[PDB]
């Protein structure tokens, strides 16, 4: 029902910055309460969760991206933003958006690790560093 | 000491209050299996709520109206007429 | 099927049942209800502690299985 | 101690302690692995694991115990759960074969006393409540609306006591056997009938039923003088029920329905 | 071994103990 | 019963029981999958 | 005490469907409250839990079969059914039934992983994809 | 009153469901680790 | 303070039985509340917990010995007994007794896995199968 698209893929190095944008369309009803997230797909590695945010606004990050990556949501705009602080060559992957419609405040399943198991996900965008 | 005495009286009243059939009532009121020894003891010891309890009262009524099954259900006027004709 | 009186009586009785439950919830708390919640906490403690013990047992199985492969 | 209401083995003591305090994993382990454990062992007060679990609202322990075929005191467990208003435990006990595969819930107090199966006995001698108290009567006594509705769906009803001057064979045999027990059974049945929960959930016209019941209870208070206070209390209960129903009216139509009995005679 | 009176008294006392515990659970918290 | 204030299916009974007693994971599973 | 037998083993491919049936006999007392389950035995792999269902009706599935496999029980018929959605070649194994008599509503041990440790299990049926 | 106490009873019941499912999910992840490790070992 | 000694080591095969005895001496105060246990030491493997029992009497077993091994304690005799059902060649190791003085009913640390970390342990006895 929820259709997610990603944009903003670039190519920066040496402590750059990058904003990844996620547009939600389709059903999108009660989007403010959705558990949003970003997860990675390295070319040679498995799917790795990056960041997650619940309806209340609590943000969770993987240890590999904690401190640098930050995740925010515009509930009015139905958009999910992933701000990227100083990059590393390991941060080169297929970044996919992900959404879980049925979540709640302080949901135990609204985690970066569980982001790979979300019911809906985008097509993904390439980030190369 | 009065509080403790009332505690004992409340205990015996509660035990009598928990009787369900006639056998339990007879055991409580008579002390074994119609002497009414415990009823007389309660009167002597002034355990008023024990003898005034409906469980004890119904047995007292049964002895009171012995051999008069039917006269118990009559009204006060009938009993007064019975007293008058007896006189 | 039901008459107007039956519908009104059904509505009033449903209102009475909900009102009676609300007033029952307004009654003072007795020791029995509190003891029931104490038993809830005790049972929850037993369930959670055994769940943690089982998880740690599975972790120990992982430890022993991994050590054989390492050695 | 003067009275021995129940020596338990260490295994039995552990099982009873686990059931009493809701130690679900231990109870499950003993039920699954112990071949020498008596599931019907009782505590110092003669209460087995099922009664202890029900009394402490341990639904999971009750569900585990109900899977033992030889488990005893199922009927007493249902009565205790009903008296404490433990709806989920009542559901679990009502799923037992002793209730689902039988017409126990549809048995009148006289009918349930006709056969001496000791199904509701809480020990080797007697029941927790009066023998004439059925699950539906007990639910009405405790004003458990959900339990009353549940038992009504299963067909349980409170039988109306006969007239105080009824000359039927059953009434005469009950009066000649135990008049006190007959009076207590009649009071218990009327206490169930006068309950607002039973009145609201069992009668299509609860206001009229409660009005007639209040009049009948007042007359019985006049007749049965020894238990006059109980009958007056039940009559006041019926009056309070109709007053509450009238108090909940919001518009003129509801008021007219309550005051007139149908849709300005003011019959009620 | 026990007489009928002893059995009745035992039953009544057990009923009293359970009733007393029930009423104790009815006391205010 | 004289008045029917509401037959529920087993799935509906499970959902109502989960919602009444706060079985959040079950409620979420039924909302997401059923 | 509880004797479990399995049936319905077939051979389908390319997104087929298959129903596996489990018949319980013997003691079978209070079968409605049993914690039923299915677990796998791959020819070269270890025992893997597939699905589980408790007395209340809560169903749990392994991540490898979630979304496709569904488990249901007929309490009156004393039967356990495993409906198989679109198959995969990895779904080729000795499927064994399993039962736990002593369980409860929302039991923590009524899991697909614990299905391999259930007190009673069937002889197993072969599913080849 | 009984309503507030019942509310806390519902809090404990909901907490029990949440915690038990969290433990179950953690054990499921552990089992996934078990099966993945056993393949590498063998 | 607590001195533990082990006895009863034998050599049986093909579904035999064996009783291992543990004698506690020294301080031994409040022995009834001790968390007792047995753990293994295979010749080529690491220390493995076998069985444990708390003061209340709850018994826990490792999955490798569950169903066969049973553990009991004689509080009056200050003794710990490990009854061995049908043996296996894998059940050949240095079996050590272990005691934890400071425990409690339903202690979370009274586990077979934690038996290797108990403050006091015996010299061990050899069981060969
Ligand atoms: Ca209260
Ligand atoms: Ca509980
Ligand atoms: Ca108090
Ligand atoms: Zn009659």
């Amino acid at each position: 029902q929820v259709q997610l698209q990603e944009s903003g893929g670039g190519s920066v190095q040496s402590g750059g910055s990058l904003r990844l944008s996620c547009a939600a369309s389709g059903y999108t009803y009660s989007y403010s309460g959705y558990c949003m997230g970003w997860f990675r797909q390295a070319p040679g590695k498995e799917r790795e969760g990056v960041a997650t945010i619940d309806g209340a606004g609590n943000t969770k990050y993987a240890d590999s991206v904690k401190g640098r990556f930050t995740i925010s949501r515009d509930n009015a705009k139905k958009t999910l933003y992933l701000q990227m602080n100083s990059l590393k060559p390991e941060d080169t992957a297929m970044y996919y958006c992900a959404a879980r419609v049925y979540s709640y405040s302080s949901d135990v399943d609204c985690r970066p690790s569980f982001t790979t198991r979300f019911p809906y996900s985008g097509q993904g965008t390439q980030v190369t560093v | 000491y009065r509080k403790l005495s009332m505690q004992c009286k409340d205990f015996v009243v509660g035990v009598l209050d928990l009787c369900r059939d006639s056998e339990e009532v007879e055991a409580i009121l008579n002390g074994d299996l119609a002497s009414l020894s415990r009823v007389k003891l309660a009167i002597k010891y002034e355990v008023k709520k024990f003898v005034a309890h409906p469980n004890c009262q119904q047995q007292l009524l049964t002895i009171w109206y012995e051999n008069l099954s039917g006269l118990r259900e009559q009204t006060i006027a009938i009993k007064c007429l019975v007293v008058l004709v007896v006189a | 099927q039901p008459t107007r009186y039956q519908q009104i009586m059904k509505r009033l009785i449903k209102r009475y049942v909900l009102k009676a439950q609300v007033d029952k919830e307004n009654d003072e708390v007795n020791e029995g209800e509190l003891k029931e919640i104490k038993q809830d906490i005790s049972s929850l403690r037993y369930e959670l502690l055994e769940d943690k013990s089982q998880a740690t047992e599975e972790l120990a199985i992982l430890i022993h299985k991994l050590s054989e492969k390492l050695n | 101690p003067a009275f021995m209401f129940n020596s338990l083995t260490a295994e039995e003591e552990r099982f009873l302690d686990a059931a009493e305090y809701g130690n679900i994993p231990v109870v499950r382990k003993m039920l699954e692995e112990s071949k020498t454990l008596n599931v019907n062992c009782v505590d110092y007060m003669g209460q087995n694991a099922l009664q202890l679990a029900v009394g402490n609202e341990h639904l999971e322990v009750t569900e585990l115990l109900l899977k033992k075929e030889n488990l005893a005191r199922i009927g007493d467990a249902l009565l205790l759960a009903i008296s404490k208003g433990y709806v989920r435990i009542v559901e679990a006990i009502l799923n037992h074969p002793g209730f689902a595969a039988s017409k126990r819930l549809t048995l009148s107090p006289c009918e349930q006393e006709l056969q001496d199966d000791d199904f509701y006995a809480y020990d080797e001698d007697g029941t927790r409540f009066s023998p004439d108290i059925t699950p539906i009567i007990l639910a009405a006594h405790c004003q458990k609306y959900e339990v009353v509705h549940m038992l009504l769906m299963k067909g349980a009803r409170i039988e109306r006591p006969h007239d105080y001057f009824c000359k039927c064979g059953d009434c005469m045999e009950k009066q000649r056997h135990d008049s006190f027990s007959h009076s207590r059974s009649r009071i218990n049945a009327y206490k169930g009938l006068a309950s607002p929960a039973y009145l609201s959930l069992s009668s299509e016209d609860p206001v009229l039923t409660a009005l007639e019941l209040s009049n009948e209870l007042a007359k019985l208070a006049n007749i049965e003088k020894e238990f006059k206070n109980d009958y007056r209390k039940l009559s006041m209960q019926c009056k309070d029920f109709v007053v509450g129903v009238l108090d909940l009216c919001r518009d003129s139509e509801e008021v007219e329905a309550i005051l007139n009995g149908d849709l300005a005679s003011l019959s009620r």
